RNA sequence: UGGUGGCGAUAGCGAAGAGGUCACACCCGUUCCCAUACCGAACACGGAAGUUAAGCUCUUCAGCGCCGAUGGUAGUCGGGGGUUUCCCCCUGUGAGAGUAGGACGCCGCCAA
RNA sequence: UGGGGCGGUCGCCUCCUAAAAGGUAACGGAGGCGCCCAAAGGUUCCCUCAGAAUGGUUGGAAAUCAUUCGCAGAGUGUAAAGGCACAAGGGAGCUUGACUGCGAGACCUACAAGUCGAGCAGGGACGAAAGUCGGGCUUAGUGAUCCGGUGGUUCCGCAUGGAAGGGCCAUCGCUCAACGGAUAAAAGCUACCCCGGGGAUAACAGGCUUAUCUCCCCCAAGAGUCCACAUCGACGGGGAGGUU
């Protein structure tokens, strides 16, 4: 049968919004790239988001529809 | 009908590929060339605002040459743009392949601009 | 522009948010009365809990 | 008229008409140079024979496409009322969808 | 599957149930992994489709050149895919999967126990300016402790000098697969058995449900020379009653 045969959850989503972050602070946890690094942040091996600078977090549109970089400390 | 494909289009795609990683946006600007049948251009682009701080093409008088391009006039204009970008040249610049293999006029003007700080 | 707010129904049997709003407004017993100055925040508070409150503008 | 840029096609994608004068390039090539993977096709390299015939600038056109209301409506928020499976009433909210339309872009920089 | 027996099942990944943050149960629905190999993976350049789609010796009639078109089929998959269109889908150089470490942060909130991607700095490297050397989006499993081996030892060594013995740093080896792992250990048989607790199996005894089960209508094809409804009755529908 299917019984349980499932997995554990990965609590993956957003972690900061409109607030002031530090260096490295994780901002989002994705599996592909629904969000792109628009301003001075990076992307880890498993598609994570960085800060690289302590500043204020923004979420803007990529300018191109159907895509949102939505990352801009300071 | 085999039709015909534009030469410039591949140049634009190559420029986009080389421009993805290229910045030449702050202070040290980007220097791009425009190889053409007439001659080759040379100008400065500082992004964030967008201005040409300094520039020197070949069809701008102040001594010329029969070829006004090709191989030897590549150097002949290379050192000329170099001094132009020296008297007003500040700090260094990043060279933009522009979409043309280094080998050739590009390499030529480059070493001239190497003296002009790159 | 002071106005009076009177508690007209008990809070027993009400969800927690309504109870917290009523307590923050200052009311603690049934048939109590209190005065406040009229602004948008007070109007919103009244809008949240309005079936347990009678408002009169002195 | 190039180079170099910016904003969601209202940019598109066509269709037509103009010029090509510059330009940008076709284009003569291939000396040299890069060739080519294989193959002057590119690829460099050499000039300029012929150029606009394209290409380059326009000029129109919603033909497409794009954008898009008002206005309802579905749904829903908190209070109620009943045959309380469900329905109703009041309080807010408010889609999709279609549609009126808009729209054949603009905005730069350095040349010229 | 217990009135009672008659079974799979445990660890990890991905999707529904899950109520537009995050978390959420049931013997609730669907699929998997105990790996790799190897093409690898750095880098610099070069790209372009793909299913169809013009013509087509002969296969591929069409490896066939040429029409036409979407960033498209493809992207070890083991596995669905779920997110990802350069989602890094297609070809060209000497490195490859380095050594010290580390700021935060996300989990956990169990300090737990274990996890996760971290900029950055120093020694020395490939390819080319910049990457990257810290392999290729998330399963292999890093199953600890504990044992044994393989190397190094600025360490200690019972009065002294040694040695036998140990410490410390790297390492290779358990389906400990009931995978947070009682001790290397383990079928029964006992209406011959014995002790302590439990509210129930007893057997609705009564209780709930009415699947059923009984019983009755509504509709009427037809049958009945004939003729629906003298006697009926297909066919559906909708109910009662408490016996099983």
């Amino acid at each position: 049968k299917n019984g349980r045969d499932s997995e554990a959850k990965r609590l993956g989503a957003k972690r900061a919004d409109g607030q002031f972050v530090t260096g490295g602070s994780i901002l989002y946890r994705q599996r592909g790239t629904k969000i792109y690094p628009g301003e001075n942040v990076g992307r880890g091996g498993d598609d994570t988001l960085f800060a690289k600078i302590d500043g204020t977090v923004k979420f803007e549109r990529f300018g191109r529809d159907r895509k949102k970089v939505s990352v801009y400390p300071v | 009908m085999i039709t015909k494909t534009s030469k410039n289009a591949a140049r634009l795609k190559r420029h986009a590929r080389v421009r993805a990683k290229l910045s030449g946006t702050a202070e040290r600007p980007r220097l791009n060339v425009f190889r053409s049948n007439k001659h080759i251009y040379a100008q400065i682009i500082d992004d964030v605002n967008g201005v040409t701080l300094a520039s020197a093409s070949t069809l701008d008088k102040d001594l010329n040459v029969e070829s006004t391009g090709d191989t030897s006039a590549a150097t002949k204009v290379g050192e000329l743009v170099a001094k132009r970008a020296a008297e007003k040249g500040i700090s260094d610049v990043v060279f933009d392949r522009g979409g043309y293999l280094y080998h050739g006029r590009v390499k030529a003007l480059a070493d001239a601009a190497r003296e002009a700080g790159l | 522009a002071k106005l009076e707010i009177t508690l007209k129904r008990s809070v027993i049997g009400r969800p927690e948010d309504q109870r917290v709003t009523v307590r923050t407004l200052g009311l603690k017993k049934t048939n109590q009365t209190v005065v406040h100055e009229d602004n948008a925040a007070i109007r919103g508070m009244i809008n949240k809990v309005s079936h347990l409150v009678s408002v009169k503008e002195q």
